[PDB]
DNA sequence: AAAAGGCCTGCAGGCAAGTGCACAAACAATACTTAAATA
């Protein structure tokens, strides 16, 4: 059952990759990019005029909308339509969904001084008894009364965030997008987007959709998240900083390891690692040797199964790197 | 950085150097409010921030949460004065750096002078001992069998000085 | 830069006013029947909460709320000399029976502070509570959402409020939210608190949806808000009626919500709103008077004219030979009064006091009257066939409406309101060029990396080795192209140093999909299955 | 040519290799409470 794993692959420096990425991501499909968004921008006085109605704006397709969220939201809707209501232009209210730190409690906090304090509603605060849901409660009968612009303008990166989608972050926010003065706009990545909502939260929603496929890298997407690049290296620097005394060990370690990818057969037996590692006058018995050996061990630097095999998971290619670089 | 695991009650240590008294909780707190925080005040000699023992915070609490959120908030130099705190720090095992957001570390911060110092056999810290011992008391012993001493210990040790103590025990 | 802070916020027409002055009448006869059947709701809920005199007066009664929204606010008589504290209780206020208790405790009497101007949280502030408040007490819990909750925790609770039955200067009552199936209760408490509950229970429903008192009658209105100045064919009201019974909660909302989009498609779109009152006559334009000739009406009476009028001389000079005399050929039948909304209430309001029915919809008979079919609807009840000639109506077809009305034939609005969120992404994944239009050459010569990587993706089956599909990959990667891409920036230093890199080719292939591999975990296609393994991964969608 | 003693082979008698994984408990630090210092 011999399959092609992900250690037998050329590996690139965090630099390497980096760069390239940008270097991609920056020139892949400017043109394109450019002419698509272009484009699209003759789609914003539609947005104007859904919005005036207040039905959240949900935003699909493929590709980060982040990048392009930030730059419909704080550019053209916020100042035009606070200019259009007749001056600070509406504080533009953004959602780093993609940050698993976002608390409905805090973000609530904000919130709160955002809205209308127009009474001493601090006095309602009380005990763990969520003020959250109940104040919003109490702030939607009052704005069922109140004139109809909008005062905040809410939008939300990926709102199928790690911490958003939280089943009580998205009924806080179901309950406060049924207030009308403000606008509600979002997009997510995730395929499952529908799942997320009952009749009772569309209710509150009253979402409208619109797909925008830029096709985007998703760079701060690629940010939080993270993969097994992001172990043979790991180990690199760790021998890069011992004693001459480890790394003669782990060097005739290395080489009778090597001798036979560097697999398990290849390996040496402990008995005569012990014969070795004493016939050169290096190892005075088995509790020094296990010792000096376990500071490999004690991060994960070296494999040892059963004969007595310590075999160096870490590939024929970069042990005899190892060698030729930084042992000898 | 000991005894705190959260990043607050370590900037009023800082204050310290004030000799004063002020409402640090916020100005200690936040990396926005730390920047409010270090306008210097007396003559505009530039005043620079070290963190001895970081490797308690780096060894604080859970590390997506807060070490390295904490990381994350302290380590951004973003000020506009040029003369911002930038971080001396001291950290004792490298997963640290493994540990670090990958896109912030390469393109900025304190990160890349990542000096290592080595075990120092006794090239250096033996001839620190021999200069330290300038005024070197008469028949100390067979300096040969004192380096013999030094390369059959720092084969596993890393105190010349305390290997230097049990050689006063012997004496 | 920053951005990866946690939501660091950000502190920075004739056609339309007749949209305004419409849509707003709209939304007035909308939310004029809102509150009707809001102000039912209360009135029946705070009646029933009363005048139950039950001798027995040892057991609270209850109130189920079937299908009930679990948003229905309630209110309470003032009642002096005897507060009527409010309890709500959500799943999540619910972890256990302690904190219930607690947190009831808490709630009511801050409540008794805030009606009064060192308690312990337990059953001890009930009987204290006179001695501490003077009036007796009346308190009635509202259980948010009870399905969800977990039942033997309140039934615990149940039976421990029951102890409270002792001091008789309270008495409570119990609400009861549940979202549907009465049974789906009397299936999961304890029959013996059933019995206890049993006592003195009223099924009284909450629901928007009930033999369409209110759906039938909001879809009157709507007709009525639309009466003589537009049409709707029969594809929208079919749609409209498909939609509607696909969605069984709260249909109204939903209603509100689809016509109210179309009507914001019409004006915005459509130019002939401004043509729905003569006063807007002189508001014609040249460019108008030629739009008003691509019409499917103008071609059909256009052919009617000639197969008719043998004379092809009236037709020609009433055509574009003459503009004024054209466009009054055209305004000729503006004025179609359309009977078809008057008969449509007549019938409407007849067989809602004539033969007074009620388990019927408004909505398909208006389907039925633009088809025809009216006899073959009203024959569902055997009770208009002594009326079927005098609620008869034929359907009219009436002329040069396809200017003055709304179809969903381009789908703008079904797209946007009920998209294929998954077959969408499919679609514009796979195909890609529909969207997508120095280094334009690859562009040119080879797919986007999420498309050409998705169609790979494809053919992968349940469980899949990510280096499989790697190299799978790299066969799908131009080497020759990669080399052309990379030294086709010489400005960089160190890029042109990456691309001298006699193994870049692989290197890069690695770089891109561990790239696109990541992008594809928060899109929902792939899941990383055992994470500290990633050795295999499952493609999560397939194209069905 | 078929029906009755006898003997040969298709179905599976079976079970350890073995991975998934659905159970559990502290878990790391949430969220919030309650006494103190200063005007």
């Amino acid at each position: 059952k011999s399959r092609h794993t992900m250690s037998m692959a050329p590996d690139v420096t965090r630099e390497e990759f980096s760069l390239v990425s940008n270097f991609f991501n920056e020139n892949f499909q400017k043109r394109p990019r450019q002419k698509l968004f272009e484009i699209q921008k003759k789609m914003f006085p539609q947005y104007w005029f859904e919005l005036t109605q207040g039905f959240s704006l949900l935003f699909y397709g493929v590709g980060s909308k982040r990048n392009f969220l930030e730059e419909f939201a704080i550019d053209y809707l916020s100042p035009k339509i606070a200019y259009s209501q007749l001056v600070n232009s509406i504080p533009c209210l953004i959602l780093n969904g993609y940050n698993p730190s976002c608390n409905y409690r805090d973000v609530f906090k904000e919130i709160t001084d955002l809205l209308v304090p127009a009474e001493l509603t601090r006095s309602e605060t009380k005990y763990w008894g969520n003020h959250v849901i109940l104040q919003i409660q109490k702030m939607i009968d009052f704005y069922k009364n109140q004139p109809l612009d909008i005062k905040l303008i809410l939008v939300v990166h990926n709102l199928d965030g790690p911490s958003i989608r939280k089943n009580t972050f998205q009924t806080m926010l179901s309950f406060l997008s049924v207030i009308r003065q403000i606008a509600i706009v979002a997009s997510t990545d995730h395929i499952y987007a529908p799942l997320l909502w009952d009749n009772m939260k569309a209710q509150n929603y009253n979402f409208v959709f619109h797909d925008i496929s830029n096709f985007e890298p998703s760079t701060v997407e690629s940010t939080f998240q993270d993969v097994m690049k992001m172990g043979a290296e790991g180990a690199k620097y760790v021998l890069q900083s011992l004693t001459v005394n480890s790394k003669k060990m782990y060097k005739l370690l290395i080489e009778t390891q090597m001798q036979n990818r560097g697999t398990q057969r290849t390996g040496v037996e402990l008995k005569l690692f012990n014969h070795l590692c004493a016939a050169d006058f290096i190892a005075s018995n088995e509790i020094a040797l296990r010792s000096m050996l376990r500071e490999f061990i004690e991060h994960k630097m070296a494999n040892i199964t059963k004969m007595e095999i310590i075999w160096v998971p870490y590939t024929y290619a970069e042990l005899e790197k190892l060698l030729k670089t930084v042992l000898n | 950085c000991i005894s705190l695991g959260e990043p607050s009650s370590i900037f009023q240590k800082i204050f310290d150097s004030f000799q004063d008294l002020n409402g640090p909780t916020l100005q200690i707190k936040n990396m926005q409010h730390l920047q409010k925080f270090l306008e210097p005040y007396h003559k505009k000699t530039t005043f620079v921030v070290v963190l001895d023992e970081m490797d308690r915070l780096l060894h604080a609490n859970t590390s997506e949460t807060q070490s390295v959120r904490t990381i994350l908030e302290l380590f951004l130099l973003a000020k506009l004065p040029t003369v911002s705190f930038v971080l001396i720090g001291m950290a004792n095992s490298l997963d640290m750096k493994d540990r670090f957001l990958s896109r912030l570390n390469l393109d900025r911060g304190l990160l890349p002078q990542t000096i290592v110092f080595q075990p120092y056999t006794a090239e250096q810290m033996y001839e620190i001992v021999i200069q330290k011992m300038s005024s070197l008391p008469t028949i100390i012993f067979q300096p040969m069998a004192i380096k013999f001493a030094a390369k059959k210990c720092a084969g596993n040790t890393g105190d010349l000085r305390k290997l230097f103590d049990v050689l006063r025990g012997s004496i | 830069a920053d951005a990866q802070r946690s939501h660091y916020t950000v502190y920075p027409e004739k056609r339309w006013e007749l949209y305004h002055q419409l849509h707003s009448h709209f939304h007035d006869q909308v939310d004029h029947i809102i509150d009707n059947i809001e102000a039912d709701l209360k009135a029946e809920i705070s009646d029933l909460l009363y005048s139950e005199t039950t001798q027995k007066r040892r057991c609270f009664n209850t109130i189920f709320l079937l299908g009930s929204d679990s948003t229905t606010k309630i209110e309470l008589k003032d009642e002096s000399s005897r507060y009527n504290v409010l309890i709500e209780l959500t799943p999540k206020e619910s972890p256990n029976v302690r904190m219930m208790l607690r947190r009831s405790m808490y709630k009511l009497y801050s409540a008794a502070d805030a009606e009064e101007h060192d308690v312990s949280y337990d059953l001890s502030l009930v009987e204290n509570f006179k001695r501490l408040f003077g009036k007796d007490l009346a308190m009635v819990f509202n259980f948010k959402d009870v399905d969800s909750i977990n039942f033997n925790t309140l039934d615990n609770f149940i039976i421990l409020l029951k102890s409270a039955f002792k001091y008789d200067h309270v008495k409570i009552s119990l609400i009861f939210n549940i979202n549907t199936n009465l049974s789906n209760i009397e299936k999961n408490l304890r029959q013996s608190t059933i019995r206890l509950l049993k006592r003195n229970y009223h099924k009284l429903d909450v629901s928007s949806n009930k033999g369409f008192k209110y759906g039938n009658q909001i879809f009157q209105s709507f007709l009525d808000t639309v009466d003589g100045k537009l049409n709707l064919s029969d594809r929208f009201v079919e749609f409209i009626l498909s939609k509607m019974a696909n969605n069984t909660n709260h249909n109204l909302q939903l209603l509100t919500k689809m016509l109210d989009y179309s009507l914001m498609s019409y004006f915005f779109q459509n130019a002939f709103s401004v043509f729905i009152d003569p006063v807007n006559v002189d508001f014609l334009n040249d460019d108008y008077l030629k739009i008003l000739s691509r019409c499917p009406t103008f071609m059909f009476f256009v052919e009617g004219l000639i197969k008719q009028h043998a004379p092809a001389d009236e037709i020609l000079s009433l055509l574009t030979n003459k503009n004024r005399g054209l466009e009054e050929f055209f305004v000729e039948f503006l004025v179609r009064e359309n009977p078809i909304n008057g008969h449509a209430k007549f019938v409407a309001r007849f067989l809602e006091e004539e033969l007074n029915i009620t388990n019927f919809n408004l909505i398909e008979l208006y389907h039925n009257l633009l088809i025809g079919k009216l006899d073959s609807y009203l024959d569902r009840w055997s009770a208009c066939k002594e009326y079927k000639d005098r609620l008869h109506f034929e359907p009219i077809d009436t002329i040069f409406q396809e200017l003055f009305t709304l179809d969903n034939r381009s789908g703008l609005l079904t797209q946007s309101i009920f998209p294929s969120y998954k077959s969408n992404i499919e679609d514009n994944l796979l195909s890609w060029e529909q969207v997508l239009p120095l280094s334009g050459d690859l562009d040119k010569i080879m797919a986007p990396v999420l498309g050409q990587l998705f169609k790979l993706y494809r053919e992968a089956n349940m469980t899949i080795n990510i280096y499989d599909f790697y190299i799978a990959f790299r066969e799908t990667l131009p080497k020759e192209e990669i080399l052309n891409f990379i030294r086709k920036d010489p400005s960089n230093t160190k890029l042109l140093e990456l691309a001298e890199t006699p193994d870049a080719f692989d290197k890069v292939a690695l770089i891109l999909f561990m790239q696109a591999i990541f992008a594809f975990e928060n899109m929902g296609l792939i899941k990383f299955q055992s994470t500290k393994s990633y050795d295999l991964v499952e493609k999560c969608v397939w194209r069905g």
